[PDB]
């Protein structure tokens, strides 16, 4: 990933779309491994849980009133 | 057989604590951590007491 | 020239707890906003 | 000049004052934390 | 020695807060704090004898400006004559610099406290 930015124009480009296998314990093409996800699964998720931190980091002070 | 109980026995005497898991080791850095909390606003000519 | 007067120092010095609190919640020093406050408002007739 | 004119009875009403000021400024301590742009949301 | 009846307190004070315009800085407030301190004896004196502080302490005030003589100060016994030197009250100076003294590094050590702890007795 550190050298797919740096990877540039000329596909032979490659260095992204990799992974890691952890039944095999090596580094290969997650394509040719069968395993994709949707975009906008990763859209959802990273706005969804940014809310719960940021609404978490904004509290100064709890105040917890005694049922009656 | 001396009785229909039969008590199943315990390695360690009642009362120990446990351990492994995970987070053992994590328990130990937390003590320390909240003991340094009290330390670090009195480092320094300004700090605290 | 009253001890009236003498009440409407304080009442002044209660208003400036607004923009000291502006400077706590920010990090930056109360005091040297406030030399600057009264500075610029000095010459300047509002918006600063 | 003392010993004349009249003299402070029943102090006890300048003390509730003081709690009532020291009582009020309490509660301005916390939401003072919420002021401006820089404050904080409280959770209750 | 030293004349009591709350002159010292009010020669000492006018002092520091000449010093506050001087330094000015962000100890400008600290000699400010230092100087209303020492306005409170005088001003605890007319309470007890049911006078207005406020109308005591700007005559003490302005006298020190007027002139340079010390000896004025607050009379609880109302018998006239605010010069200590009439009146002859005399106080140790021993005793009054200690005031100042045990004061000021008591609360050196009190603003030092963060967190306290106290046992259940």
């Amino acid at each position: 990933h550190a050298a797919s930015q740096m990877a540039k124009p000329e596909k032979r480009r490659s260095y992204r779309n990799y992974g890691l296998d952890l039944i095999r314990g090596k580094i290969v093409d997650e394509i040719h491994a069968g395993v994709l996800e949707p975009t906008i699964s990763k859209v959802k998720s990273l706005k969804s849980a940014l809310e719960a931190c940021v609404a978490i980091l904004r509290i100064d002070t709890m105040i917890t009133v005694d049922p009656e | 057989n001396f009785g229909s109980q039969t008590p199943t026995i315990v390695v360690l005497k009642e009362g120990t604590d446990a351990s492994q898991g995970k987070g053992q080791i994590i328990s130990n850095i937390n003590a320390c951590v909240a003991v340094q909390e009290a330390l670090k606003p009195t480092l320094g000519p300004l700090g605290s007491d | 020239e009253g001890v009236q007067a003498f009440i409407w120092q304080e009442f002044a010095s209660a208003l400036e707890v607004i923009p000291t609190t502006l400077a706590e919640n920010a990090g930056l020093n109360s005091i040297k906003v406030v030399t600057e406050l009264r500075s610029k408002h000095e010459n300047g007739e509002l918006n600063d | 000049v003392p010993s004349n004119a009249t003299f402070k009875n029943k102090e006890k009403p300048q003390e509730v004052r003081k709690a009532n000021i020291i009582a009020a400024r309490s509660v301005a301590d916390a939401i003072r934390t919420s002021l401006g742009p820089k404050g904080m949301d409280k959770m209750i | 020695v030293v004349y009591g009846g709350g002159a010292a307190e009010v020669t000492m004070s006018l002092a520091v807060s000449e010093e506050a315009d001087k330094q000015r800085g962000i100890d400008q407030y600290a000699f400010r704090g230092f100087a209303q301190a020492l306005d409170t004896i005088p001003m605890t004196l007319a309470e007890n004898s049911g006078l207005d502080p406020i109308g005591t302490l700007s005559t003490l005030k302005s006298k020190q400006l007027k002139e340079k003589i010390s000896n004025i100060g607050v009379d609880c016994l109302g018998y006239g004559s605010n010069d200590m030197k009439e009146l002859f009250v005399v106080d140790p100076f021993i005793g009054k610099k200690q005031q100042i003294l045990l004061a000021t590094q008591l609360c050196r050590m009190i603003l030092k406290i963060d967190n306290v702890i106290i046992s259940g007795k």
